[PDB]
């Protein structure tokens, strides 16, 4: 009966463009009185949410005239003009006409648009005064890869889950890139048991870029 | 939570923008300009505002001759007349 | 009722008001401005729109000779240094000098003293009302701006003990506000009538200063324009000290022979408007400016020297202002003034500014009106923008001239010029920019017009007028050559726009005819002036009251009415309204009588005829009077007086059919 | 013009209670619901609950996951809303913002920090990584924010990537700070403030 | 961006002298000298200039096109024109 | 453009049935509440009626004096307000206004005249008023049932101090206005004009 | 059950600005801070317009020279330019409470003058309705300002009596009454004077006019 909301998780923008976000609610949201009970937040990175869009299409004052909202009964639309480099950050389309609201979902991220670039995938080992520390954390990271969401795994012989834990930077100012690193750690003992690759796929890669961690 | 009171805040932001939005209707219609500063150097010797409120406060009347450092043929230009060719009818006026 | 739904209604009301308060806004900064009308004469024969239309898309290269009529010692002021110039050619209007002083009321007296420039800007305004559809007569006491760009070229020469012919009208003669404030004096607009003197860039701001003007509500309509003219050629001496004209005068734009800039005459002028103010009135739109912008350099090499920086800026403040992305346009009317300094620096800021994310397979069209027709000077904006709504019209850029090869001082490698014609999902959309040398530099984006029957009426007069038959004569000859080339108009349309969209003038002639075969020898008639079956001529009297007549018997004979009848609703209804009244003094009905029904009596009979040739006089009577014809007075013969005393309205229709009847009947 | 500032947020051990204040000027207070909503460092943002106003009787909700420890008060006559946390969870770490309307969140407050965990202060681990070329070091095992890597005492700043820090399941907190150069010495220095530890570590082959 | 709107008239004074008669140098000067970026026009509309451009002035405050402008106009006589023709 | 045409009125003798229709045009009319507003002549409005929209349930409600007697409905798919009149009683008539929003009336029709009694249609009979004995002088409309009735004083000729009065009606349900002329202390005639009785009485005024 | 007064009339001049305020018997304001009051003008034949809802939010294309003002029980539309476009009778009507059975007595807004007294005239019964079988007599007033003089028959019969108000003039902006008093034959043959007093604020004195034929 609760009514869920679903909008695209990523939509890659340019300083110009007009992009356009999108949101389909599992019930009619359009009230008896007429209205369409939706609202549009927007997160910038590293600053509070503030309010864009309220019942559907009316614009909040103060907002930039470039947004507008749009659509009826289940189907709504988030419209800008003219994309800004400050208009990037997180989008909350989120409904109102059934209450409590738990969560504001997923949201929508928005990042600028550029080239697809591979990443340049490295692996390190674990250092020795590391070992002796009694730990080991065996360390790869991708560079310099667009865009986000690269997925990587850790083939600790011939699988791994639960004891990885990933990072990923803003966009950088010039390159607008990411860059991924994750860090498995289980033991000093259990490390040397055996031989640790790294596998990574994303878009970018036609194949699953593997670095093997033979020595160990 | 019902609907008496989810409307009231749509209201509330909703009237709020429509004062914001005459606002500025209002504020790129018939906005107040201020003047910040001021400059003049008008006939009687007036190089200021104050020194132009001087003059007007004082009543004084900068009408004067001719300039004499402009090769103006001044002496062959009076002509009382006001009908002759080339020629003035006014011997005086405020030059700076 | 319960609470939600009586805040709903509060809410309701609240953001209708919200919207509607957002829409006055936009509207009253981001106003989308009408080109309802244009005029334009500019050097090689152009004396319309038309005219540069197919100057500029022939290719035509409209340099020619320097005058000889102007008084100028053209054999001896020419030498390929101390006071002398190496250009022999330049764009010129040799008819600057041709002006109708009669017309406007100007006296020879003040139009020799009066500034060609003035001259020339007074028919421009006019021709340019006219080709929007208005009559300037019509527009006396409307909220009309004038907004000129001009500048004092000196025509009476104020340094230079003003002669003796052009003595006291050389203030209101050359003043250069006066430019401006003439066309409102003439045409009796009372909008605000402001000169701007902004050297090269003084039309595109007036433009601009009319968009704003007209956005505030200031205004209704607007005249932007410009206007340059060269009584003296000081311009090519002054300019050629430096070389910065080129050597044999043509403005090389953009092209790697680019080696000076001529400088050229012409006068050229728009009519504009609201879009919506031109939509509710039903004005025909030939291009819609979106946007503008104005600025300045400030820190310029020199102050007589461009800037990217700036053009860059004020190309991107015009392409916000209009709310448009740079890959919205695909045209640059460029000012490509032709010198060696300045083209680089305008292909570098459109470069920077336009094309930076086009697609890679629509470049931005780089062109210019100069390589034609050489710098207008004030009026090369307005010129432009002309040109690039022809463009936009005719659906085809045309070429630039006299680019050999592209520059080699900017990296083309976006951006191309217009070296041949090439043709045109969305609106088309033009940039048109008009930097100028005081550092003052303007844009403007003009966009494509949006896209916008009755029954024909039979016998649609075609009327003409003019202040002279010579002039009357003149307008037929140009409505026949008009009409030659034209695929079957429309006969009623032809007949509305000539009563309606024309001043009705002193000398005036009318064609009416029902086949479409007379009418062109109709008017060729009036040409030369020989007579005519379906012509008529005659002088309009200034002043004079109207007079109804209606005489006794005499004029009845069989039929009268009858085609009237199904053709005329109106006598239709009189003679319907004047049947009932009579019915009751009398034992026939009107219609049987005059359609010539079977039985009815014929006119042979006292009794019948003199009803008849009442109702007939009545209804033909109020037919006058529906067409707008209400007499000052009115006059009978016999009978006919007692129709008479019912237009009068002393007597009513029963009462005037009671008196024609009994007393036909005794 | 509308303003809210929040104070009152920073570390505190579980189990333990807090107050965030939120301060509101610029308009009449007493008329606007106040919500509090949580996002926490990686999850979007939830809603704690929030409270109506006086005329509506000042009623407070609560989310499910927060009913009973948590609560909301407000008093109009200096305008201040206050959300009082009782026996906080290690999972309440999050920032919390203050937002005038109870449905409609048409303000937001600047946004509080607040961390629950048991973890003391402790200086980092700092450990090199062995090498077109990709080389960094590791700082490990350390609690508390912030700490600043700087290559070559700020030197080396092209292509410079220090990611942002990670829950280890000890409760300490680690990252690293990596850069790629060509194939031909090198040393970052990690200053941590709140230990006032500043260990250079040189990274080679 | 600081406006220069100056109501001046062409006055009959006569690299340098081209540049030194046009009353669009009257404003643009002022633009060049003190590194104004706002848009500078010298707006001849006769005995009202100054003022007229005070209003244009004030238009280009009102729609944010410059946020100072410079409204104001001069009048020099170097010859008796408008004393012997008037 | 948000509009709203009436239409529906005329002449009605009482205790019978009648329709007003309400056309709108230029807005959602499903959405909004539509409310029906009389008002009698010379007196302040009177709110007879409204219905809710057909998303809230579409049901209706009446003014106290009009239970049962009146009833709303409307057609959506035309977008039309139906105020059906059963049994009208004499003093019902008045200007019935059609209006938008039940509580909040943003926008108003032009208004029909509905007009209810059980007179018909007579032709006016006019009195004379001698002048006293500044000076003033009259003629009195009477028994007259429809309107409107037009009078002229010397056929229109004179036009300063006429102060023609609202018509007012008798408890017999007939109509009786009066002209009057505040002449300056020649020949005084008023002519009374009755189109619906086709009359054009005319008449001196003298001592 | 909440009530709500204003003036009954408040003259006005185009000139100077008018503020109308009227009282309400209860706090119309709400508990979501409202004041569930509205303004509405009727014009001279022309039907009523919104002018103002809850308090002081102002309806879009409503000039902006009127401005709704107050609070709790207070209320007042204040106007800055009086204009004769703007006269008629101007509602303060409550919402809070519903349904609404009437808008109320209204305020009228009329141009304002300077006094002046009005001119009594008592016209006879003519001869001829008399033989028709009724008899009627017709007190008029003229050139008065402001309305709301009173005017009573004294024979003092109080339930034959109809009067009719001219409206305010467009040249002068004077306002006018008759007022007719029916009486029957036997009726009309019983009383030989009959005397109509008229009070106005303009009169120093009520100065009747008598009649004495029966």
């Amino acid at each position: 009966d609760v009514v869920m909301t679903q909008s695209p998780l990523s939509l890659p923008v340019t300083p110009g463009e007009p992009a356009s976000i999108s949101c389909r609610s599992s019930q009619s949201l359009l009230h008896s009185n007429g209205y369409n009970y939706l609202d549009w937040y927007l997160q910038k990175p590293g600053q509070s949410p503030q309010l864009l869009i309220y019942l559907g299409s009316n614009r909040a004052s103060g907002v930039p005239d470039r947004f507008s909202g749009s659509g009826s009964g289940t189907d709504f639309t988030l419209k800008i003009s003219r994309v800004e480099a400050e208009d990037v950050g997180v989008y909350y389309c989120m409904q109102s006409l059934q209450t409590p609201r738990l969560t504001f979902g997923p949201g929508t991220k928005v990042d600028i648009k550029r080239t697809v670039a591979a990443p340049s995938v490295f692996i390190f080992p674990p250092s020795d005064e590391q070992l002796k520390s009694g730990t080991a954390s065996v360390v790869c990271l991708l560079n310099n890869f667009y865009p986000r969401g690269a997925k990587v795994q850790w083939k600790v012989d011939n699988l791994q889950s639960g004891n990885s834990q990933e990072s990923v930077t803003e966009q950088d100012s010039k390159d607008s890139t990411y860059s991924l690193s994750s860090t498995l750690t289980l033991s000093k003992a259990d490390y040397e048991k055996h031989k640790y690759a790294c596998e990574v796929t994303h878009q970018g890669l036609s194949s699953p870029v593997t670095k093997s961690f033979n020595r160990g | 939570v019902t609907d008496s009171e989810k409307v009231a805040e749509y209201l509330r932001r909703a009237t709020l923008d429509l004062r914001a939005a005459r606002q500025r209707i209002r504020e790129l219609e018939s906005e107040p300009i201020a003047i910040i500063g001021m400059a003049c150097r008008l006939p009687g010797g007036v190089d200021s505002p104050e020194g132009l409120w001087e003059l007007v406060d004082s009543g004084t009347d900068a009408i004067a001759g001719f300039p004499l450092d402009r090769g103006w043929d001044v002496e062959g230009m009076y002509d009382p007349d006001a009908e002759a060719p080339g020629k003035t009818y006014v011997k005086e006026a405020g030059f700076l | 009722v319960t609470d939600s739904e009586k805040v709903a209604e509060y809410l309701r009301r609240a953001t209708l008001d919200l919207r509607a308060a957002r829409q006055r806004i936009r509207e009253l900064e981001s106003e989308p401005i009408a080109i309802i009308g244009m005029a334009c004469r500019l050097p090689g024969g152009v004396d319309s729109p038309e005219g540069l239309w197919e100057l500029v898309d022939s290719g035509t290269d409209a340099i020619a000779g320097f005058p000889l009529d102007r008084g100028w010692d053209v054999e001896g002021m020419y030498d390929p240094a101390p006071g002398k110039t190496y250009v022999k050619e330049a764009g010129f209007l040799y008819d600057a000098g041709e002006f109708d002083a009669g017309f406007f009321g100007i006296s020879p007296r003040e139009a020799v003293s009066m500034d060609p420039q003035q001259r020339l800007m007074l028919e421009a305004s006019w021709e340019a009302f006219e080709r929007a559809g208005l009559d300037p007569a019509r527009q006396r006491g409307t909220a009309t701006g004038v907004f000129v760009g001009a500048t004092a070229t000196g025509y009476v020469s104020p340094a230079a003990e003003v002669p003796e012919g052009a003595e006291g009208f050389a203030i209101t003669g050359n003043m250069t506000a006066v430019t401006s404030g003439r066309i409102s004096y003439t045409l009796g607009l009372q909008g605000p009538a402001v000169t701007i003197d902004t050297a090269c860039s003084s039309s595109l701001v007036a433009l601009h200063l009319a968009c704003q003007s007209l956005r505030q509500g200031e205004c209704t309509t607007a005249l932007a324009g410009g206007v340059t003219v060269m009584p003296t050629p000081t311009a090519f001496t002054e300019f050629s000290r430096q070389r910065g004209l080129a050597p044999d005068g043509r403005c090389k734009s953009f092209a790697a022979a680019a080696d000076g800039t001529n400088w050229a005459e012409g006068v050229a002028v728009l009519v504009v408007e609201r879009l919506s103010d031109a939509r509710r009135n039903g004005h025909r739109v030939l291009a819609v400016v979106r946007g503008t912008a104005i600025n300045q350099d400030g820190a310029s090499n020199g102050l007589s020297a461009p800037n990217d920086l700036a053009q860059e800026r004020v190309i991107r403040s015009a392409l916000d202002n209009a709310g448009l992305t740079a890959s919205d346009v695909d045209a640059v009317e460029a000012h490509g003034t032709g010198t060696t300094l300045g083209d680089p620096i305008e292909a570098q800021a459109l470069l920077a500014a336009y094309g930076h994310e086009r697609p890679a397979h629509r470049p931005l069209r780089v062109g210019s009106l100069k390589s034609n027709i050489g710098h207008a000077g004030p009026a090369a904006g307005v010129a432009g923008v002309i040109k690039m709504v022809m463009a936009m019209r005719h659906g085809v850029l045309p070429r630039s001239l006299h680019i050999d090869e592209p520059t080699p001082q900017v990296d083309w490698s976006a951006v191309t010029l217009l070296t041949e014609p090439v043709d045109w999902d969305r609106p088309r959309r033009a940039g048109v920019s008009a930097f100028g040398i005081s550092g003052t530099n303007a844009h403007v984006i003009l966009e494509q017009a949006p896209t916008q029957p009755a029954p024909p009426v039979p016998a649609a007069p075609w009327l003409l007028s003019a202040k002279t038959p010579a002039a009357l004569r003149a307008q037929a000859r140009r409505l026949h050559t008009h009409l030659a080339r034209h695929p079957h108009p429309d006969p009623t349309d032809i007949a509305h726009a000539l009563a309606t969209t024309r001043t009705p003038h002193e000398h005036r002639a009318a064609l009416v005819t029902d086949d479409h075969g007379t009418r062109g020898p109709a008017l060729a008639a009036l040409a030369e002036g020989a007579p005519d079956a379906c012509l008529i001529s005659g002088t309009a009297l200034s002043k004079g009251r109207t007079v109804f007549v209606f005489p006794g018997q005499g004029s009845q004979w069989t039929g009268m009415g009858r085609e009237l009848l199904h053709t005329s609703p109106e006598f239709a209804a009189y003679i319907a309204e004047c049947e009932t009244a009579l019915n009751d003094f009398v034992d026939w009905s009107l219609t049987d009588v005059l359609r010539g029904t079977e039985g009815a009596p014929g006119y042979d009979r006292v009794d019948v005829v003199q009803p008849a040739l009442f109702a007939v006089m009545v209804s033909l009577a109020r037919l006058w009077q529906h067409h707008g014809i209400h007499p000052d007075a009115v006059i009978g013969h016999s009978q006919g007086e007692i129709a008479a005393a019912h237009i009068a309205g002393a007597l009513s229709l029963q009462d005037a059919a009671r008196i024609v009847a009994l007393r036909s009947q005794a | 013009e509308v303003q809210l500032v929040q104070s009152g947020g920073g570390l505190v051990q579980p189990g333990r209670s807090l107050r965030l204040s939120c301060t509101a000027s610029g308009f009449t207070f007493g008329d606007y619901a106040m919500s509090w909503v949580r996002q926490a460092p990686g999850k979007g943002l939830e809603w704690v609950g929030f409270i109506r106003s006086k005329a509506y009787g000042g009623t407070t909700e609560y989310a499910a996951s927060v009913k009973g420890r948590f609560t909301i008060s407000r008093d109009d006559s200096k305008s201040i809303a206050y959300l009082q946390m009782n026996s906080l969870k290690t999972e309440d770490t999050a920032v919390y913002y203050c937002t005038r309307g109870g449905t409609l969140f048409d303000y937001w407050g600047q946004g509080t920090l607040v961390t629950v965990s048991s973890a003391s202060t402790k200086g980092p681990s700092v450990f090199p990584l062995a090498p077109t070329a990709a080389l960094g070091c590791l700082v490990k095992d350390y609690f508390p924010e912030p700490v600043t890597v700087s290559w070559n005492s700020g030197a080396l700043t092209s292509g410079v990537h220090t990611f942002p820090a990670v829950l280890q399941s000890s409760g300490l907190y680690s990252l690293s700070s990596v850069v790629t150069v060509p194939s031909s010495t090198y040393i970052c220095n990690v200053n941590h403030k709140p230990s006032n530890t500043k260990v250079d570590k040189k990274v080679e082959p």
